[PDB]
């Protein structure tokens, strides 16, 4: 019923771009709390992105000034434009949905960006 | 706020009653969240509001605690749930997650 | 609050009807007087105690003092048979009484 | 004659939630701005207008003085050209801000033993609101697909959450007691 | 509410003479026996000066071109207050001033004044000297940001200056028993200053409030029997004029030339 | 103005009902309204009032909490919310003029135009 | 979530008692709240509800008058005052949060969390 | 009022069986907005009442997995898939719907 599927990664040079998807079947993209969460190989989790319903977005300072989260409102789609990505952005990140003092309820399957 | 999860690795046998605790630096009252990560897979959310469970999760789950310190309570070890288990504040601007428990069975 | 109406009066054509309304301190209050004839809707024929609206006739004449309002239906023709139906206010309450019904035999 | 009324903003023994933000319009009276920037007990006193110690020597055709209770972490966001739950959300100050925001710590008065949940913000919202705007409607906030059909559940959220102010709160997370006085010549020291 | 009772009537307005009338105070400057020559906005001497009387009362909305001169002879309390604003209707602010019996009440809202305003009047049998006065006057009243109250603003001849000049709301009153007849007196008298209402609007349209009887009811008209006493009142306009406004010892004006 | 009461049939105590009184012309605006109801067999019982503005609402102890009046004076129509009904309030409704635009006139005049009632059964 | 609650005893026919509860742990002023009785050995039955604020209270017909519901925002306390007690309300009272917040969520709708109720002993 | 008469009063249960409880409505229950407005009450003995099922077939939280109710218009049911040694206990049905809240009688659950 309620899911969220991610598509775009893939291996990509040092400096270089990449954009991430994220389809939203039931829930409305327009209308929540989507955020991007990364994990690198063997290691935690790490909040990178959230893009408010009213259209405020916010950036971990490890990721500012590169990545940018972005809204096709038609296609109830989430998009994450990384850019500069230095060796340290090779992790896998998913597209969950915040709701505040609700946790992050739902959860995309991952996308895997490697860096080389 | 710097979340800290202790312990960072664990075993125990099916039926054991695993205590799993997230302690917060400054107190955040009850603003914490437990989210399961099986390997490879994504994270599932447990417990929000620090002992409100998630709809789906089983009822062997107890969250506990308030302000500091607070608990991830396994009433009953499961042989299918051994994951890394995560702490989150909840309301929080930086979404700061804890390092991670990674719970074995034993 | 209360207002009290006798259940019937019956007077021949031709006479005088006298219908009156008893309550606590009526008199300290101004009292409508409503006609409603069998099966159809209310017409009021005296507000303010005196006056009659446009239209009601002359013999319709009311007053009200201490704790009784009268309404008098002078030259009572067969035409007049109806209930009446006392009414006033109490603290922006409205109130109406039992209903006299009169029977013009 | 008297002075306008800035004991009854600041001295109240009881404010608003940010959501219900309260008002109160000022006008036709003597106002001594004196006993604020004076007063040694504020958090924050930022103007965006004139200077605070220059305030009692301006006269203004009115004054509004708004007033709520947020955390102190979001104490950043009473401010003009912000963004955040509170500012997109709950209260919105216009990018032309003539006037300023007086905030001081309340822990003392708004937080309980075991949590007090009088306090709410508006967490759920599809736009954000316009400079000034307030927002006191409480209808299901619907997240999904689904029409809510009025029935708080499963992708429906009642919009309104709660702070839960604990005295053993960290700083950033303690309450603030908020007045955010807006100016635009009938009010002057 | 909102019940309009102007019918028909059509009469052609009708001017009497304002004699030497409406010289206020345009000043806060006291004088000793000195002709000091003034230039301000004044009503000239000997003009015309439209006549309203019950005939009852078409009480139309009036131009305010520069500010106005109101008189009123009013042996009754019929005359209760005015309208002042631009549209007299939502969207745009208007002033009303209005005073009871024993307080005048003033207000600057977005008001949805109706096309025939006026107060209703009743008196209770139970004590006689009631005046329950009902408002006809607006439908809609909010969003408002100037109320102000003070002692009530009024054969007992009433006169008043409007002008509305740089923000300022300005009220000039005098009050006079009258033995004349029908129309304004002789007699020199100056008006001084009321009250000065920093009500910052535009004005160019005002309208004044009566007090109207219900005589007799028709079940469904609202305009049945609505009386309305027997009063009079003038509207002049101010025009910029030179005066020569000749002081007493103690400051009072005792006479002028236009 | 004429009247014109329409909204009421059978309910079963418990439910609820919704009566509408549309007046003829636009000099509605000028008149107080007030809610009237005649057990079958019974007299005249006064249920509710609202003024000319609408800020001035008073109910009769039988029916408060319960019945909720309001008008619309650019549609013309008075409406009465019943809920929570009871067998007792099994009655033609009735909805009439004062004349008074204020309850501190209501006294000064009687209830000049009725319009013709529409009959509210409540039974199980 | 606590709903604890005072008062309850031991009172005379005819008498008035008063009872509280005390909430805590949730918001409390975005929420209805129920007072549901159950008679020794006789099963549930609903008392009174009100709202989010006050204003919307609604009785049980058999307490409908004797029983006056009220709460208290700012002490986050629920109040119920029995008067003219009879023999038939000895009972243990709960009070209970209504479970949603939404329009059609009623006030006296699903109840999420009850109270450990406090027995009212109505004899002598 | 709006009657609602359950069935069966007892319900004597081996525990790990599967057990069905009814109620019948003497109103139709359905639609407020789309839903049917009734809810499942257990109270455990010597305990407070504990919501199991709201809306007709939506589970509280905290609600174990075998708890389902069903049914539309004026015959409910609720189904716990499999009883244990602790949903022992009384069970009451609920109309949400007008403000007279009736309860049923209480189907009483046991062990065999």
């Amino acid at each position: 019923e309620v899911q969220l599927v991610e598509s775009g990664g893939g291996l990509i040079q040092p400096g270089g771009s990449l954009r991430l998807s994220c389809a939203a079947s039931g829930i409305i993209v327009s209308s929540n709390y989507m955020t991007w969460v990364r994990q690198a190989p063997g290691k935690g989790l790490e909040w990178v992105s959230v893009i408010y319903s009213g259209g405020s977005t916010f950036y971990a300072d490890s990721v500012k000034g590169r990545f940018t989260i972005s809204r096709d409102k038609s296609k109830n789609t989430l998009y994450l434009q990384m850019s500069s990505l230095r060796a340290e952005d090779t992790a896998v990140y998913y597209c969950a949905r915040d709701l505040g003092p609700y946790g992050m309820d739902v959860w995309g399957q991952g996308t895997t960006v490697t860096v080389s | 706020i710097q979340l800290t999860q202790s312990p960072s690795f664990l075993s125990a046998s099916v039926g054991d009653r695993v205590t799993i605790t997230c302690r917060a630096s400054q107190g955040i009252s009850s603003d914490l969240a437990w989210y399961q990560q099986k390997p490879g897979k994504a994270p599932n959310l447990l417990i929000y509001a620090a002992s409100t469970l998630q709809s789906g999760v089983p009822s062997r789950f107890s969250g506990s605690g308030s302000g500091t310190d607070f608990t991830l309570t396994i009433s009953s070890l499961q042989p299918e749930d051994f994951a890394t288990y995560y702490c989150q504040q909840l309301n929080s601007d930086l979404y700061t997650f804890g390092q991670g428990t990674k719970l074995e069975i034993k | 609050y209360e207002l009290t109406q006798p259940p019937s009066v019956s007077v021949s054509p031709g006479q005088t009807a006298t219908i009156t309304c008893s309550g606590d301190k009526l008199g300290d209050k101004y009292a409508c007087w409503y006609q409603q004839r069998p099966g159809q809707s209310p017409v009021l024929v005296i507000y303010q105690d005196s006056k009659r609206p446009s239209g009601i006739p002359e013999r319709f004449s009311g007053s009200n003092s201490g704790n009784t309002a009268t309404l008098t239906i002078g030259g009572t023709q067969a035409m007049d048979e109806a209930a009446y139906f006392c009414q006033a206010w109490d603290s922006n309450t409205g109130v109406f009484g039992g209903g006299t019904k009169l029977t013009v035999l | 004659t008297n002075l306008c009324p800035f004991g009854e903003v600041f001295n109240a023994t009881r404010f608003a939630s940010v959501y219900a933000w309260n008002r109160k319009r000022i006008s036709n009276c003597v106002a001594d701005y004196s006993v604020l920037y004076n007063s040694a007990s504020f958090s924050t006193f930022k103007c965006y207008g004139v200077s605070p110690t220059k305030l009692n020597d301006l006269c203004f055709t009115n004054v509004y003085a708004d007033s709520f209770v947020i955390r102190g972490d979001e104490v950043r966001q009473i401010a003009p050209g912000q963004t955040g739950k509170i500012a997109d959300y709950n209260y919105k100050l216009p990018d032309d801000f003539t006037g300023c925001v007086i905030a001081w710590n309340s822990n003392n008065l708004d937080s309980k033993v075991g949590g007090n949940y009088n306090y709410l913000y508006r967490l759920f919202r599809k736009s954000n609101l316009k400079p000034f705007e307030r927002d006191i409607s409480t209808e299901i906030y619907q997240a999904g697909s689904t029409p809510c059909n009025g029935v708080e559940g499963f992708n429906c959220y009642f919009p309104l959450q709660s702070y839960g102010f604990q005295p053993t709160n960290g700083v950033g997370y303690q309450p603030y007691r908020v007045v955010v006085l807006s100016f635009e010549a009938t009010v002057c020291g | 509410q909102c019940v309009n009772l102007t019918t028909r009537t059509q009469l052609p307005p009708a001017y009497t003479n304002s004699f030497t009338r409406g010289v206020y105070y345009p000043d806060k400057v006291f004088r000793s026996s000195v002709l000091h020559s003034t230039q301000d906005l004044f009503l000239p001497f000997f003009s015309n000066v439209t006549w309203f009387h019950a005939i009852r009362f078409d009480n139309p909305v009036l131009p305010f071109n520069d500010g106005v001169y109101f008189a009123s002879t009013e042996k009754s309390n019929i005359i209760r207050g005015w309208i002042f604003g631009t549209t007299l209707d939502s969207k745009t602010q208007s002033l009303l001033i209005v005073n009871n019996a024993t307080n005048v009440v003033i207000k600057v809202c977005e008001f949805q004044f109706c096309n025939d305003p006026f107060l209703g009047v009743y008196y209770h049998k139970n004590n006689k000297s009631w005046m329950e006065s009902e408002f006809r006057v607006y439908s809609s009243a909010n969003n408002c940001t100037f109320e102000y109250v003070s002692q009530p603003f009024l054969k007992n001849l009433r006169e008043f200056v409007f002008k509305n000049i740089d923000g300022y709301f300005k009220i000039y009153s005098k009050h006079t028993p009258i033995n004349l007849v029908r129309d304004l007196p002789q007699g020199f008298s100056a008006l001084e200053p009321l009250v000065d209402l920093p009500i910052g609007i535009n004005i160019t349209r005002f309208q004044t409030l009566l007090a109207l009887h219900r005589s007799y009811l028709t079940p469904g008209d609202s305009s049945s029997g609505w009386t309305a006493g027997a009063a009079a009142y003038y509207v002049g306009y101010l025009q910029p004029r030179t005066f020569l406004l000749k002081y007493n010892e103690n400051g009072t004006i005792t006479d002028a030339v236009d």
